[PDB]
């Protein structure tokens, strides 16, 4: 009937709906697989862990289009992120959406952990799947992260080599405006050292899991991930003005919810 | 990478 549904021992009533109706999914998550296809597409349909999508690193292209693979409907979780938190949120697997990309990560090469570039045939795929992903749900910029945003003791992924501001500049992901960096920059050089501290407030109220008592190592990873992600230049994990002047531009720009 |  009209704005009626029936069911095994009752009717719903559908006709009115309520203004305080929201997505579940909030969170989009970008991995790298660290893994060739065959082999990442084997071990996201085990037991252990799944993402929703696997983007080769050159995909395969049909009708014009990349294919990409789908694992996991997105009505449904996906084991991608782990032990994860961001910007108040834990159990991020709950509300993100997970894509994986085929890339080798980081191998050691004379003590040098060194990454490896995403093709850019790749990124091109990816464009198109996350716009998508993020006017479905309307995902904020800031929600669209690096696995080691949300586990920054645990994971580099996607990794200093990841194109964050090509993405920003198609409207996937937070960055900040050039001219207020330089504003918060306040006269320093960029590598000036700043207050660990001090930065680690900022990056937790942006979103970063920091826990009141920190080794300096824990602390540094926190940092790196930031770097990573916003500053990949140099991601050492040490607090520097530029550094600091991001966090302050991101902060003003997105806020903390 | 991932990784319930």
């Amino acid at each position: 009937e009209k704005g009626i549904v029936e069911k095994e021992g009752y009717q719903l009533d559908t006709r009115r709906q309520a203004q305080a109706a929201y997505p579940r999914i909030k969170v989009l998550v970008i991995h790298y697989t660290a893994d060739d296809f065959d082999s990442s597409l084997a071990t996201l349909t085990d037991k252990q862990v799944s993402s929703h999508y696997l983007v080769p690193a050159v995909p395969p292209r049909y009708n014009g289009k990349p294919r990409i693979w789908q694992l996991v409907p997105e009505q449904e979780l996906a084991w991608h992120a782990g032990i994860s938190a961001w910007r108040g949120a834990t159990r991020l697997n709950d509300t993100s959406i997970g894509i994986e990309l085929e890339n080798r990560g980081w191998q050691k090469s004379a003590g040098v952990k060194y990454f490896a570039p995403f093709e850019p045939a790749q990124i091109q795929a990816l464009i198109p799947l996350a716009k998508d992903i993020i006017a479905r749900y309307h995902i904020k910029p800031e929600n669209v992260v690096a696995h080691a945003d949300i586990a920054p003791q645990r994971k580099d992924d996607p990794g200093p080599l990841f194109p964050w501001q090509q993405l920003a500049q198609q409207g996937i992901g937070a960055w900040p405006d050039a001219q207020r960096v330089n504003f918060y920059l306040a006269g320093r050089a960029p590598h000036t050292p700043v207050d660990t501290a001090s930065l680690l407030e900022l990056l937790a109220r942006y979103g970063y899991d920091v826990k009141p008592d920190m080794t300096p190592r824990e602390q540094r990873r926190v940092i790196m991930a930031f770097q990573m992600h916003f500053r990949p230049t140099l991601y050492n994990g040490e607090a520097d003005a530029e550094t600091q002047a991001i966090a302050e531009a991101l902060l003003e720009k997105y806020g903390q919810d | 990478x991932a990784x319930k």
